[PDB]
DNA sequence: ACCACGCGGGCGGTAGCGTGCTTTTTTCGATCTTCC
DNA sequence: GGAAGATCGAAAAAAGCACGCTACCGCCCGCGTGGT
RNA sequence: UGGCGGUAGCGU
């Protein structure tokens, strides 16, 4: 009841309680649209780092 | 009037003073009927199967050489009648086998003429059939379909109140609902346009659908907008005007005709002034030049000199554009007729805010907004609009959905087509701009004539074409695929989806619900019942207010009573007693056509829609003979009210009192008494009644009574005609009257009562025979009375002696006082029927099965188990008890030798086989009386099984035996008789055996042909039963269906008879409820001058405060009728010759004022009076309809007829003290019913039992044994008290800390009361699903 | 995974996103993704290998 | 852990997955052949749309139905993610944390008692027995009736009269707590003192049903019983009917 | 008087689910019989009743649950705050019927400063004396209509409330004692009588009632031509 | 023909499925309006 | 004097919808395979 | 002896 596992992504996925409850928290701390958040998790546009 | 069989036992005598001109109907034709609609063969294709069929078939293939085609259905004969079914378990269904063609044409010959033809029958799942009493028998279960209160298919206009804007402007909208297909929205804004909306999207202009429907600008100007003309003349360029067209609007320049000033610039126009300028027929008339700037243009024009448009279609005009058009030579233009008062520019400024310009662009906008994300290409956006709304595959409106469509545009063809046409949608728009404007009104969604009533058939033949649809594509797809040569029908289709929706449907649908059982008053009520609930229908949670309300449409369709209380107000209703449905589905209603001030006896049946525009008079209107109504002025309902009106200017009367309530809440006597919440609730509660030991006849009843107990399927109704030959309490044999025989048969009818058959709601339905040996019997006639019957009348309670005066605080608040006797004759007495079950599977390592050893179990319980292993029959049970003994290997098997030699060893194999058997449920006694064993084919029978079978097949062949046995003593008189006509040998025949008869001959001639020809007679009919029986025997020894994995299953029934005891729940038919609360010794109840104890005593302070009276007036009606009842009995006691007897029940029916009934003894053959008063000893029932019952004149007549005082109220004694009373008491006879919730139903109590798996809580529920839940108030209710240590208990120790549970535990014992905290599991739970969200939660220590 | 050539105004989407046996376009955001061409050409070749990925 | 998503036997042979089961094994297997086409060398389009399905697996498992269509399971309904059983009224923290269900309680119809006193309530010998089952069985090993607890537990099953006799003994002053289904205020829980009585209704005092907002119309009422010496005093002193 | 009256006396008018009148009322009695039309006209009123209760008991349940979170963690944690500031209470009256005299508004609490006797500048009560019914009527008594109260919205008790700026226990003679959880029982009685509620949705000159002397508050005014005065605020 | 499991995921389709609440919070076309 | 901050209403997304209790039903992957 | 969904009912 208290041993817990632990699963190792092959590509890092963000966390929608961060992402998608108003206000989002990616969005808020890197000053970008919410959309632009979306399109970029979701693999729509290309981001430059 | 010729009284019934039935009848003459026992005539109820009726208090009605108006005479019934329409007998109440059949209860149940709402869905018998509907039902046949879905199965009958049908000509033309519009209801049934066929209907469905024709839609769906034929089918043609991507290549046209291959078709398939349907011919016929037929539905097969069911395997197992109604009660074998129930029985066993299976589903009652009949197969549908339907002829298909395949047809292949010739692919080489360019026609396609036919090359190859293949007809067969194909059989595609099993569709339920319903029964006769109106429901379905699904996997064993009674299940009952309830009807649909839906939204009509068409067109219809509503209009919010202007709060989505908040400032007082209302928003219209057009909603086209279609049967199948894209609901279509037309709405309004603020800013005055229009939006189509589709399957609530986006909204888009409405000018969009218009222009992809080939609708040019121009085009659409001059349909929805009139236009006016311009025309150069000499000067100012003069233009055709209507004076009409100049009302509301102020005079810009002066108005002048032939040279007269009607009225100059700047002032407003009169209605004087347009009637002088119509009066002076004005058709010409000067124009300033700024005017027609104003207005815009419609047509688009152009020059051909310019060779560039000037103008264009819907903008606003001005004055270099009027320059310019002048010189270009144009002299005539065209000008939109704007008035803000009655004409609207609400489709030019709809038109200038839509972004399209051609058909294309408006296409391609709408195949966006309907499929977003897809390339737009012509020729998918083309397919997908027109099957949007102009393809009858795709859309479909129902006939009645064009009738309503039809009707709300005022066109007069009923009859149309079933998909939208441009004209529709014009029409449609038109009439939206028209509402807007002020024409017309909106229309009602919770009027009755735009709600429809959707039927057990509509539903099952939409899942039918649903299934067919996806059988369908699935064809197709196999036709194309396979090899047209050698595909053959009966593989090329596919049953499973279509027979998995319809199983769906019948099973885990919302409407198909659990059919109650409680009584056959319930069983009416649920299949008379409409539910809003169900699919494309109205939510518990979001209903509001406004569909809860009881429209006044509602009068004589759904009564406004029987309505359930709670969650479920106003969107559950029940049908009226003479209510019925349309074909189109709308409800309608019985009237009596009055014309020329009479009242005709031929009714015509008004629907909702109807009915408003008729005025109709009340129920309760004197009527004079020939019909004239007594009084000048009368009560009627015109137009959604109640107003006086004038004689003869009413066109239609109510058929009866009755028509407004429903079944249910005509039951109740004295309801106009009663209020109407009590009324409500006591509607309600008379379907939780239970049936007792023996049913008592209401002593004040309604006189529905016998038409519920009919109209149910409980009691056994007479076929036909004739006499009781074998009457026993097992079955009844009738041999049929000759003018009733069918030919070519014995003429004898079987009818087997069901007994102690346990019911939905774990109760006994018993039939009880109710004819006598010899006693002729004619059709329609009740042979044994159902539970809760008596003597074909329905009967939900007992009649028990009522007194109402407070007694020591026991009666308290609707408490109920109950005495001894009641206990001692067992008045309330009640057997409920459970059943266990025992299963018996294929387990891993190895098969369990029923023996009679058991290990480690004395010889005591084992003792009440037979040798195969399953319990006596008849045998006493309690808790703990071995009912079946099962034992399911485990560890180690298929070891035999050790098995025989350590059978009783001290090794004992305890491991190798583990105890499974089922036991009696703790706190659950009875006497099992039913054992039923049901296995697979393959595994051998036990002898249980053996002897169930054997006697079905003794019962089966007993029946075949009596026919058999008619049969052929017919025969045998016929040879007998042609043997006479012969040689008539008549003294050794009388010493011969009848087969020595068949083995005698005679000479050579026509009688020796006829004797062979009857005894090939005899042998082909001896063969014949022989077959017949064989048969029923295959039938019987059949093997059951099982489960995947189960082999064998044992259901036992146990029956307890549960007696009353304080608080048992108690009630009265006017809503009035309680709970006994003592059982009063029988020398503690008070006693009348007589010394008769009274039986129940209720609080009168119940009476004022819910306003029900007519329970009072019951009260008295039931001491009238007991009193003449009492009269009876002492007159019967004293052996009295039989004319008193008739005498005087003569008199007591002839009381009344103008009663309707009429009784007349004289021609009772002086036999039948002494059975009537046998049966009217204990009382004389009386029958009081609801709104037409007896008076308080003739109440208190009854009752002085009797030895009774008038005003109803006697002297009593207390029991106790033996003293006085103050004042008198009311005390009677009334109706009392046992509700079905039992105070050893609700025992429940746990100390410490299981707890769940994953929060480590205890169970909940008395099933479950589990305890009581501490909700959130309960905690909240602790803290208010300030109770700290009681809540920490109540949270820790008592649920979650499974060391302080135990350490609790282990101290009580010990005797210390000593709590440890612990923490909660439930928290560390939470803890580790935080964690697991990606969240660190810890306990900080510091 | 299936790579298709096909003009969408010959065929649509819709009738191929509706062909029995595909279960739905590979589509990023509401439009269906494009394969670039080169993409197909390097993989219609040489993208078969002989090594083993199942051990 | 394994636990907090339990795989209940269903008695035929099969086993009840729990949606969290389910939703952990979508997640497993996505990546498992994310991680195999990685090994691959695929294209950048299909890797794309593996990394993408991966994401709304996570997306599924940590709070299905937030973000595009609600994964749905063989019941055509929205499965419970691990967010989706934390809030809202079925969640942890309104379903077992501010309330649950508690031992030691019973529940049954009212019925009125007259010559019942102000701080007394009528209650059946049978929710007196079971209730109170560790104090009898306490009661009769102190008493030497019984030598270890199997043997108290046939006595009481067996209902012999020292049973009966200690019964009447160990709740001779122990209140019970008397609440009822829609506890406005503070009132709708009260303490009392326990009456023997037969049958097998509670009987109320009539004077306590207008602060109990009590019907006799066959309402239901539950009873606990405080087991412990600072739940006794606190049940007595605070929330007795004739303190308030 | 209602039931009664119905069931000896004629029912009265009835309303139509709408709200409007119906013209014809009902003029049969209870023990007398209704025919169909008034019946079916009479059961709108029972019907909308059993809507209402049935839609109304969930949000009064969820209205009692928001009032029982908001105050779910304040407790008296204190003795007195020491505050002179308190709200000023008068007695309310609504147009010529008084609401609420100030003796059942201000029973049970403490003054927040020294009541002193009108027009004589003698102190009347002491700065922190609780008011009960002794009290009370010594202040009625002496005709006093306005007092400073210490309210619970001016304790300057941080993380709780002190016991002298609440008030009387409101269920025992003393005064509120000390770890009560006075937030829990106001959302309760405040929430209780929900159910009672209902749901549904549903002159030229002022004139003297009484004999007393008048009196005006922020007024500034002017004499006409006629010398009555007309109001200039 | 049944018995058992094993990788996947909305479904069946050569498309489209929905269709009677209220309140709060967020974002954005679009003005607007004020002015950098 | 055409852009940038204000905003303004209009549209879109999200959360909640009283508690206890009782009974019944149905369901507890799902279809496409692989050896026999 | 575990839950989920649907239905119906009891008490407010
Ligand atoms: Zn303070």
């Amino acid at each position: 009841r208290e041993r817990m596992g632990h699963i190792e992504l092959a590509s890092p996925t963000a966390h929608i309680w961060f992402l998608k409850s108003l206000p989002s928290r990616i969005g808020l701390l890197l000053d970008m649209p919410l959309r632009d958040i979306e399109r970029v998790l979701y693999f729509e546009s290309y981001v430059v780092i | 009037m010729v009284y019934s069989y039935t009848e003459k036992k026992r005539i109820r005598k009726d208090f009605g003073k108006r005479p019934q001109v329409l007998d109440v109907p059949y209860l149940l034709s709402i869905q018998l009927d509907s039902f046949q609609k879905f199965i009958e063969q049908d000509p033309e294709g519009q209801y049934g199967l066929e209907a469905a069929f024709r839609s769906v078939f034929p089918i043609q293939s991507y290549s046209g050489n291959s078709e398939l085609q349907y011919v016929s259905y037929r539905l097969g004969e069911p395997v197992f009648d109604v009660q074998e079914c129930q029985i066993r378990g299976v589903t009652y269904s009949a197969p549908l086998r339907v002829k298909l063609r395949l047809v292949i044409y010739e692919r080489e010959a360019p026609e396609g003429t036919v090359k190859d033809i293949k007809e067969q029958e194909v059989y595609m799942g099993e569709i339920p059939l319903m029964t006769d009493n109106g429901t379905f028998v699904i996997n064993g279960t009674e299940r009952v379909i309830v009807s649909q209160l839906h939204r009509s298919p068409g067109v219809f206009f509503d209009s919010d109140k202007g709060k989505t804007h908040s400032s007082g402007k209302v928003l219209y909208n057009a909603r086209i609902i279609p049967y199948r297909g894209s609901w279509l929205d037309f709405e309004f804004d603020p800013k005055d346009n229009l939006f189509v909306r589709i399957d609530r999207r986006r909204k888009l202009p409405a000018t969009i659908i218009l222009r992809a429907l080939n609708y040019t600008t121009e085009q659409i100007l001059d349909l929805f907008f009139e236009k006016v003309i311009f025309e150069i003349r000499d000067n100012k360029l003069q233009m055709e005007l209507v004076p009409e067209r100049l009302r509301g609007e102020t005079a810009s320049f002066d108005i002048e005709a032939n040279g007269k000033v009607y009225v100059e610039k700047g002032r407003r126009i009169t209605a004087r002034h347009i009637r002088q300028l119509e009066k002076d027929d004005v058709k010409l008339i000067e124009v300033p030049v700024e005017y027609i700037a104003g207005k815009v243009v419609a047509k688009d024009y152009i020059d051909e000199s310019t060779g560039e448009l000037i103008c264009a279609a819907n903008m606003e005009l001005s004055l270099d554009l009027l320059a310019k058009l002048s010189q270009s030579g144009h002299k005539r233009i065209e000008t939109l007729f704007t008035n803000d008062l009655d004409h609207g520019p609400y489709i030019s400024e709809t038109l200038r805010v839509d972004p399209t310009n051609d058909r294309l662009s408006a296409l391609v906008e709408i195949y966006r907004m309907m499929r977003p994300g897809e390339p737009p290409t012509r020729e998918a956006a083309e397919s997908l609009f027109e099957n949007l709304f102009f393809s009858e595959d795709r859309y479909d409106l129902s006939a009645v959905g064009r009738m309503k469509f039809n009707r709300s545009l005022l066109r007069e063809e009923i009859e149309g087509s079933g998909i939208l046409s441009k004209d529709d949608i014009i029409d449609v728009m038109k009439k939206l701009i028209d509402i807007r404007n002020g024409k017309g009104e909106v229309d009602d969604i919770d009027h009755l004539g735009n709600r429809r009533i959707r039927s057990v058939g509509e539903m099952a033949e939409n899942q039918f074409r649903v299934g067919l649809v996806r059988v369908e594509r699935a064809v197709k797809e196999r036709l194309s695929l396979g090899d047209l040569d050698t595909l053959m029908p009966q593989d090329m289709i596919n049953a499973k989806p279509i027979s998995a929706a319809v199983k769906e449907f019948f099973g885990s649908s919302q409407l198909s619900q659990f059919m109650d059982q409680n009584n056959p008053l319930s069983e009416i009520t649920h299949k008379r019942r409409i539910s809003a609930l169900g699919p494309g229908g109205l939510t518990r949670e979001r209903a509001g207010f406004e569909v809860r309300d009881v429209h006044p449409t509602h009068y004589g369709r759904v009564c406004p009573i029987e309505t359930p209380e709670g969650p479920n107000i106003g969107l559950i209703n029940s049908l009226s007693v003479y209510a019925q449905t349309n074909e189109y589905g709308f409800l309608e209603t019985p009237y009596r056509k009055v014309t020329d001030g009479v009242v005709t006896d031929e009714i015509h049946y008004l629907s909702a829609i109807e009915e408003g525009n008729y005025v109709i008079a009340q129920a309760n209107s004197n009527l004079d003979e020939e019909g004239h109504f007594v009084e000048d002025l009368v009560t009627c309902r015109s137009k959604g009210e109640s107003s006086l009106f004038s004689r003869d200017q009413v066109d239609y009367m109510d058929v009866s009192t009755q028509q407004v309530v429903s079944v249910g809440a005509s039951l109740i006597p004295f309801l106009e008494h009663d209020d109407a919440n009590r009324a409500l609730m006591g509607a309600n509660m008379q379907r939780q009644a239970v049936p007792t030991l023996r049913a008592d006849k209401p002593l004040v009843g309604t006189g529905m009574e016998r038409a519920v107990a009919v109209d149910s399927g409980v009691t056994a109704v007479a076929k036909r005609g004739g006499v009781v030959q074998y009457v026993d309490a097992s079955r009844i044999v009738i041999k049929v009257n000759e003018d009733e025989m069918y030919p070519g048969e014995a003429g004898i009818d079987i009818y087997n009562l069901t007994k102690y058959t346990r019911s939905n709601q774990n109760t006994c339905i018993n039939q009880m025979p109710c004819v006598s040996l010899g006693e002729p019997v004619e059709r329609g006639d009740v042979l044994a009375d159902g539970p809760s019957t008596d003597l074909g009348e329905l009967a939900l309670g007992q009649n028990m002696r009522v007194a109402f005066m407070p007694w020591n605080g026991y009666n308290f608040e609707d408490s109920i006082l109950v005495s001894e006797r009641v206990v001692q004759e067992d008045r309330f007495t009640t057997i409920h029927i459970q059943e266990l079950a025992c299963v018996s599977r294929d387990t891993k390592l190895g098969p369990e099965e029923i023996t009679a050893d058991i290990p480690n179990v004395g010889e005591a319980a084992l003792s009440k188990l037979d040798e195969s292993g399953i319990v006596y029959i008849g045998a006493e049970v309690t808790g703990g008890d071995i009912l079946v003994g099962k034992v399911t290997p485990k560890g180690e098997t298929q070891l035999t030798p050790e098995e025989k030699l350590l059978r009783a060893i001290f090794g004992e194999k305890a491991s190798d086989v583990k105890d499974s058997s089922l036991r009696v449920p703790n706190g659950v006694s009875g006497t099992v009386i039913d054992v039923q064993v049901f296995t697979r084919d393959g595994v051998e029978k036990d002898k249980r099984a053996l002897e169930i079978e054997e006697m079905q097949l003794k019962q089966a062949k007993k029946d075949l035996s009596e026919e058999l046995q008619i049969l052929e003593a017919g025969l045998f008189s016929r040879i007998r008789a042609v043997l006479v006509a012969g040689g008539v040998e008549a003294e050794k025949l009388d010493k011969l055996p009848r087969d020595r008869w068949l083995e005698l001959g005679l000479t050579d001639e026509e009688k020796q042909n006829q004797l062979e020809q009857l005894a090939e007679q005899y042998d082909e009919l001896k063969h014949e039963f022989e077959k017949k029986l064989e048969a029923k025997r295959r039938k019987i020894t059949q093997g059951d269906d099982l489960a995947p994995g189960v082999l064998k299953i044992v259901k036992v029934y146990l029956a307890v008879k549960r007696r009353i005891q304080p608080g048992d729940k108690m009630a009265g038919r006017h809503g009035n409820k309680g709970v006994i609360s003592k059982i009063n010794p029988i020398e503690d109840m008070p006693y009348d001058e007589n010394g008769t104890p009274v039986d129940i005593v209720l609080n009168p302070l119940g009476v004022p405060s819910r306003m029900n009276i007519g329970q009072i007036l019951e009260t008295h009606l039931g001491m009238a009728a007991k009193g003449i009842g009492d009269k009876i009995n002492a007159m019967l006691k004293q052996q009295q010759e039989v004319a008193k007897l008739r005498e005087f029940i003569q008199r007591a029916y002839d009381l009344g004022a103008d009663v309707r009934q009429k009784v007349d003894l004289s021609t009772f053959s002086d036999e039948e009076v002494m059975r009537l008063a046998e049966n009217l000893r204990k009382g004389m029932p009386i029958a009081t309809p609801v709104f037409d019952g007896a008076k308080e004149a003739e109440i208190k007549e009854l009752l002085k007829l009797g030895d009774l005082p008038t005003s109803g109220q006697i002297r009593l004694y207390d029991g106790r003290t033996g003293e006085q009373f103050e004042r008198p008491v009311t005390v009677g006879y009334m109706y009392m019913l046992k509700l079905n919730h039992l105070v050893d139903d609700k025992m429940h109590a746990r100390s410490t039992g299981s707890y769940s798996l994953v929060t480590q809580q205890p169970l909940g529920g008395k099933a479950q044994f589990g305890g009581q839940r501490f909700g959130e108030m309960e905690v909240w209710a602790l803290e208010a008290y300030g109770a700290a240590y009681t809540l920490q208990e109540m949270l820790t120790v008592k649920s979650d800390d499974v060391n302080g549970r135990t350490k609790m535990y282990k101290n009580i014992v010990d005797g210390n009361h000593q709590m440890e905290p612990g923490m909660p599991e439930s928290f560390n739970v939470l803890l580790k699903e935080i964690r697991s969200l990606g969240i660190n939660i810890e306990l900080e220590d510091e | 995974y299936l790579f298709v050539e096909f003009d969408p105004e010959v065929i649509h989407t819709t009738t191929i996103n509706a062909t029995r046996g595909v279960s739905h376009f590979v589509r990023f955001g509401a439009s269906p993704a494009i394969v670039p061409s080169a993409v197909i050409h390097q993989l219609s070749v040489y993208k078969p290998k002989d090594i083993v990925d199942p051990a | 852990p394994p636990d907090l998503r339990p795989l209940v036997p269903l008695d035929g042979g099969r086993f009840a997955t729990s949606d969290l089961n389910d939703l952990y094994r979508r997640v497993i297997n996505r990546n498992n052949r994310l991680k195999r086409l990685l090994d691959l060398a695929a294209p950048d389009i299909i890797v794309r749309n593996e990394k993408r399905m991966l994401q709304e697996a996570v997306d599924a498992l940590l709070d299905n139905g937030r973000r595009g269509r609600a994964i749905t399971g063989s019941n055509k309904r929205p499965l419970k993610s691990l967010a989706d059983m934390i809030k809202g009224k079925q969640g942890r923290f309104r379903q077992n944390l501010l309330g649950k269900r508690v031992d030691y309680s019973g529940r049954s119809v009212i019925t009125v008692g007259p010559y019942l006193r102000l701080h007394q309530c009528g209650l059946p010998k049978k929710m007196a027995l079971e209730l109170f089952k560790p104090f009898i069985y306490g009661k009769l090993e102190l008493r030497g009736l019984a030598t270890t607890i199997k043997a108290a537990k046939k006595m009481v099953e067996r209902e012999e009269a020292v049973v009966w006799d200690i019964l009447d003994e160990v709740i001779r002053e122990h209140p019970v707590l008397l609440n009822r289904a829609p506890t406005l205020h503070r009132l709708g829980i009260q303490a009392f003192e326990p009456v023997l009585i037969e049958g097998k209704a509670i009987q109320l005092h009539p004077l306590v049903c207008a602060a109990y907002n009590a019907d006799f119309d066959g309402d239901q009422m539950a009873v606990h019983v405080p087991l412990t010496l600072e739940a006794q005093l606190e049940a007595r002193a605070l929330m007795m009917s004739t303190n308030n | 008087a209602a039931q009664i009256r119905q069931l000896a006396g004629m029912r009265g008018l009835m309303a139509k689910p709408d709200g409007s009148i119906i013209e014809t009322p009902i003029t049969a009695n209870f023990r007398e019989g209704l025919n169909v039309l008034q019946y079916f006209i009479s059961t709108h009123g029972a019907r909308k009743g059993l809507a209402d209760t049935a839609l109304k008991t969930a949000n009064s349940g969820y209205l009692t649950r928001r009032l029982v979170d908001v105050a779910q963690d304040l407790v008296v944690t204190e003795d007195d705050c020491g505050t002179h500031e308190g709200i000023m209470m008068t007695p309310v009256i609504e147009g010529g019927d008084v609401k609420e005299p100030l003796r059942d508004r201000v029973l049970g609490r403490v003054t927040a400063e020294d009541v002193l006797k009108p027009g004589t500048a003698d102190i009347l009560v002491p700065r922190n004396t609780l008011l009960h019914e002794q009290w009370c009527d010594l202040l009625e008594e002496n005709s006093v209509d306005a007092v400073k109260v210490r309210s619970v919205v001016s304790c300057d008790t941080d993380f709780g409330v002190c016991a002298h700026c609440y008030g009387r226990d409101l269920a025992r003679g003393h005064i509120i004692n000390k770890g009560e959880a006075i937030g829990v029982i106001a959302a309760q009685s405040i929430g209780e009588p929900g159910t009672q509620l209902t749901m549904r949705t549903f002159e030229s000159s002022i004139q003297v009632k009484n004999k007393g002397s008048i009196k005006l508050s922020n007024v500034k005014s002017v004499v006409n031509s006629s010398g009555k005065l007309v109001i200039t605020s």
